[PDB]
């Protein structure tokens, strides 16, 4: 029996408990989202990268929900390379941030997909004992 | 080394034992009957009870020292040993007025009743009687309406008021109920009564019984040209319960409702009767379970007690016993707790078991009501003992009646009337009593029938509630 | 069969001796005492009418309905061991006469007018069969004795209370100043007193406002949840109701109630609310004594704790066996079953005259209260077990130190007694030597054990079996 | 539509298979308290199936057990819990005692997991 | 015993045909079909167990309570008689699972999901005990029939009632018109369809106000209590 | 109707509902699960959780591994009705609470003849 | 007169009044909870170990009431030994944590003991003054 550790093993929704993706790997959920027209959108936290409830306490009400967008979604984009590059640009302004690359369906109207790219500075393994 | 904190025991007498204490005209008194159990000495014991009953615990605390004992201890400030009791006496206790809070009878049994019975230095304790002074008095809602009141209400005068409680206790349908009220009503009584057990049963549900009796009540008012009345039972599980039933017997416009006010407790009781002082309501209130706590000599509350605290608390009319009837009663002791109930100034009199003298400071006198096991020959004793201002009532004394419940109310009605005309003309009913009667019953012929049935019938037992 | 007018015997129709009954039925023992003459049989027949359906002459409305399924039946009669005079007459009532619900209702019937009747000179109810489907119509009491604890977190021994003293004359800041150093000092508990309510000296509002502050105070300085028995005990229903209010407004986790003096339909409200509103409830037993204390005559304890556990309730006081109030010990331990457990066996030797079926209604936790000190700590813990509160009101504000030493040796002295418990150690053989034990290594305890040293409450027993 | 016709004499069976709700009828309703796209949007939940689980055994648990096991649950990587069709609210776990302790356990796990959780 | 994972019978834990069953306790009678290869104890224990404390794998929380106490028990299982397939399946559930006065709870736990298992073919909840214990919980009916025929003061005979027609499409108007007549001529209650309700045709209280004329006149007309 | 739809439907804007999948449910089923349903759905595991050998947060963790290696296995454009198998497979290699879930239920199957059919 | 201090003299419920415990007294308390046929487990706490309320105020809720449960209560298990080495396994695996030792009875279905074994890096008789 192996205990699954409460210290320190916060996690960020959408594929953070599998193994950190590599290149190919975010390349490959790039290729997903242009092979279904969805529009790519980054977005970036240097506070709080948590939900938290400080302002408000009524049901779904929640702050943190909101990050900061990077520039804006990436309209009629269908290039892979392009939103690669995108993710090295956000990155590289805001090396410390929390930074998740997102995705927008307009006919449902509603993000279809998402995952962090970057956090700042547990392992897959060490989250039990 | 001026008086310090020192823990430990001591004994209660060092503290609430003040044998020279001047009673002030605010402090409600308490009388004690007390049993000390053997090597306690008696000023030990009513000191205890003082110091239980208000401040005081078993040792010594030092936070005593933060406030002014002096100001608000309770106080045993006399002992008289009892007549012919080797260890018996009676310990009176001063409580300032500052101990209570206002308007709640709950609060002054808590502290005067709370504890001490329990204790295990006395074999037993009686509270006999309170003395309430008007300052504490004043600070209660007390009756909703009093005698007064409600005779001007019902329009009815001089004569006593009679009633009957249905029979059998439990086990009528709602349509039979009203069926059964109707037919009382109609033969000549002012009251007939829910039982004090039935609330809402699964034979018959509270709000179907309301319904069909306030059809009866109007019904027998319209054919008598009297006002009508039935003593619906408001006594429930919950205040919002009891609440419930209140506001339909107001949506319906009878005169009358009625608490079990023992049982349902003091709390429930004095919202009841706040509610019919504010909806026009009269309350019947019945005694139920008083016998549990002031049958026996040695231990207990007197009824006194428990009827100066009802009328604080809040009721129109009030179960007084009967003396002669089948529940037990003595006439001295009823005639004391009657002027307690009604007047407004009772002095000490303790051939009549009253330990103070009692100012009532116009709060309204409750009606006394007798009941229990009575027929038409014991009218002459009851319009002897209580007056007008009294309700009889006839359960078994009215659907017992050979006839059925219309010439078994009128029985008791004619007997009634003939009683009260008699006494009016200077007749002694204590003397003449039995002649009235047979000269009423030689007139009538649903008296007469109802003489012959219970013409041997008597309760004649030794009295265990003796002075 | 006809409708007869005139008296006839109770026995007639109300002694049923061949009777069996049935698993519904409540079932009455009552202690009865005939005036001479009265054969017991009429006795016990006149008590089982008086207390259902009948009255002291025939009626005609009795062939309406079926007296045979609604009448109150004595069904036997034991004379009693050791007395000329004394009965045990056993009453059967049908589930019909009573409202769902309502202690009052039950009260009323069973207790309500025979009393007071001429011809018997005493009588006491001893015990009562309430069966389980007349129990499944009661809310009973808002939590009992598990959802307490978890609500508490408090577990492995028995908690730990305090009244404030003096009972009545503080000030509402003194209260709380005197609240924050009994619980600081290790009690989970303090208290109102019975009868402190709302008075000149201190109003209510001001005192639940002193007493929050005092035990969230108390709360964060020691990491253990506190808490303190608010009482709502008030003249009518809508000011108990206030006050009940404002303790959910600030959050505390207990309020109290004295059920006897308010009464059962105000206590059931109020159990009500506090199931609704997650508050728990403490009873206290005021005027309990004035009912129950002599042999002859009353209604015992064990009913009237009964009553409370139907009517609700999460700790209830049930005397301490030990101390300055009268309680004996085998009367005890049976009460003590009777509202914790959820079976309880018919055992005479304990006052239990039934087998009492609770039917999953929360167990009520036991309170000793009254003249306790830390020497009667090993004889409370071998009385009652863990699932107990333990009340010291002089026991803690009269120590010579004050209430935050005084309660810290009234927690050591729990503490290890319990601890002793579950190594094996006997406490009514070594009970002294475990508190001998602890006063030489606490100084608090040691304070305490020296100024108490002698006291003991040692009396002839009244309420006798 | 299914008031009275499949009990009659006339027939052996009756199975209604479909129902076209015309839009003028849908419109009359105020339909789902959110739906999909609001629920996702409130949660914060994105990009894959959301993953739950019914506290077992179905009754027989206490309150405090309950929420023991909702935290339990909830911390390991679950969205949602889930009271069992049956739990409402019975002698063993009363339903107030219930939602208290579960909402304890919620915020435990939302605190500890960095993700919204609900039961 | 200790908690060990994975899946086994339901028969084992849920199938007791020793049980003696309690005065309190609720029992069901399922007339159930099972498929092929599966024993009918395995069905019946199914039933019980999924309709009380049990799902298809063992729990380790089971432990923390007492599964004796709780557990719903398939106690009896008769073959029906001319059927190849089909049996009684007699299931006793302890009071303790249902809450007091609530038919929406009892409903929930004993057809709540089984009539949808894999396992089985068809189910049919035959019949119930209602054992007085749990009877007494629920405020019942409002009146009942002895309570109505007093409050209605019709007695020694049938009541007489009639569905107002067509069943739709009728006006509020025409709906208190076509009342009036039915109840003068005998009747003692006229009713609503099941489904009308408030519609385009006829809003609720235009009816209800015209319904109400409609019972006051013909109960002056004819001397005799009138509902509709 | 080879779905079982007699009418073309039309909900004008009216939210759509979430559909849930439990019962009987565990790790092995995922894969299945993901490809009946995609991504708006909730999928629930009572005994599938609480009936995990190391306790629930561990079971959660196994049910939650199985979903997200799904669920990137899907965006990487596999076939989860032909690998869904290996996909498992592959997570219990790496996930030592996954593969302990996969050990216990490997055998369990619900395979029956259907009585609500087309 | 001593004085009770108030600076840090935090608790830890049941038998924290006492000088901590040795061995061979743990060991006692496990022979009770093994003689009376209760279901031990071990629960731990990486954060706060008191209880605290953040979410919501009404009365019965708190915070921190619940802690970390250490693998499963060891059901069935009547082996003194085997519990006193989960106490090392656990205090092993969480060196900082708190860590307390339940016992379930499954008859109440309630905890029926518990006192803390170990606390993150007063004296008994420093607690007055
Ligand atoms: O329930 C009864 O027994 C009565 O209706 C009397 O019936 P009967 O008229 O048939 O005798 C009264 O409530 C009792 O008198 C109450 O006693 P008390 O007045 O002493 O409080
Ligand atoms: O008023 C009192 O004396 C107490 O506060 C105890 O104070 P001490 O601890 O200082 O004695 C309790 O209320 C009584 O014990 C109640 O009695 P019981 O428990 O018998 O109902
Ligand atoms: O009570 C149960 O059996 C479940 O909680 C599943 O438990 P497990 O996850 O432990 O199997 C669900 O309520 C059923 O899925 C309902 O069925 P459906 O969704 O088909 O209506
Ligand atoms: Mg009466
Ligand atoms: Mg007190
Ligand atoms: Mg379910
Ligand atoms: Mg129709």
């Amino acid at each position: 029996m192996m205990v699954w550790t409460p210290v320190n093993n916060k996690m960020f929704e959408t594929f953070s408990y599998l193994p950190p993706l590599t290149d190919e790997q975010i390349a490959a959920q790039v290729d997903y989202i242009v092979a279904n027209g969805w529009i790519p959108c980054l977005e970036f936290a240097t506070d709080h990268g948590f939900v938290y409830r400080e302002h408000h306490n009524s049901p779904g009400y929640y702050d943190g929900r909101y990050w900061t967008m990077w520039k804006l979604p990436m309209f009629g984009c269908r290039d892979p390379m392009q939103v690669l590059r995108e993710i090295v640009a956000c990155t590289k302004a805001f090396p410390d941030a929390y930074v998740r690359l997102v995705a927008f369906d307009n006919q449902k109207q509603v993000q279809i997909m998402g995952f962090l790219v970057q956090r700042p500075k547990q392992p897959a393994n060490k989250r039990s004992v | 080394a001026g008086a310090g904190f020192k823990a430990g025991v001591k004994d209660y007498r060092l503290t609430y034992y003040t044998p020279d204490y001047v009673v002030r005209d605010t402090d409600i008194l308490a009388a004690f009957r007390m049993t000390p159990q053997p090597g306690v000495p008696p000023e030990e014991c009513g000191a205890a009870v003082a110091a239980e009953s208000s401040t005081g615990t078993w040792t010594t605390v030092w936070t005593d020292g933060l406030t002014s004992l002096d100001r608000y201890k309770g106080r045993c400030y006399d002992i008289e040993p009892v007549p012919g009791e080797d260890n018996q006496y009676i310990a009176y206790v001063a409580y300032p007025i500052d101990l209570f809070e206002e308007g709640s009878v709950t609060n002054m049994f808590t502290s005067i009743v709370g504890n001490v019975f329990g204790f295990k230095a006395l074999r037993a304790l009686r509270l006999e009687d309170l003395r309430i002074p008007p300052a504490y008095v004043k600070t209660f809602v007390g009756p909703p309406h009093g005698i007064q009141v409600e005779r001007d209400k019902l329009n009815k005068y001089g004569r006593g008021l009679l009633g009957c409680t249905i029979k059998p206790k439990l086990g009528l349908s709602a349509k039979n109920y009203g069926r059964a009220v109707y037919e009382c009503l109609r033969g000549g009584l002012d009251f007939t009564k829910d039982d004090e057990n039935v609330n809402s049963q699964p034979f018959m549900r509270w709000r179907d019984r309301f319904l069909f009796v306030a059809e009866a009540i109007y019904k027998a008012q319209a054919e008598t040209g009297e006002v009508k009345g039935h003593y619906l039972n408001a006594t429930a599980g919950t205040c919002e319960e009891m609440m419930k039933r209140a506001v339909c017997a107001k949506e319906l416009g009878v005169p009358i409702i009625m608490h079990d006010y023992l049982t349902g407790g003091f709390t429930a009781n004095t919202s009841l009767a706040i509610y019919c002082r504010d909806n026009g309501l009269l309350l019947h209130i019945h005694r139920a379970m008083h016998a549990v706590i002031d049958r026996q000599r040695n231990h207990g509350i007197h009824f006194r007690v428990l009827a100066k605290a009802l009328r604080m608390s809040g009721g129109d009319h009030l179960h007084s016993g009967t003396v002669v009837g089948k529940l037990e009663g003595e006439r001295e002791v009823t005639l004391g707790f009657v002027d307690l109930m009604r007047d407004d100034y009772v002095e000490k009199d303790r051939s009549r078991g009253i330990y103070f003298t009692q100012d009532w400071c116009s709060m309204p006198g409750v009606m006394p009501v007798a009941s229990g096991g009575i027929h038409v020959w014991h009218m002459p004793a009851l319009v002897e003992i209580f007056g007008d201002d009294a309700c009889l009532q006839f359960g078994g004394g009215t659907l017992g009646h050979p006839w059925g419940n219309a010439p078994g109310a009128a029985a008791n009605r004619v007997a009634l009337e003939a009683c009260t005309q008699a006494r009016n003309e200077g007749r002694d009913l204590a003397r003449e009593g039995g002649d009235v009667i047979r000269s009423a019953c030689k007139w009538s012929p649903e008296l007469a029938a109802a003489c012959e049935v219970w013409k041997e019938i008597k309760f004649e037992f030794d009295t265990i509630d003796k002075l």
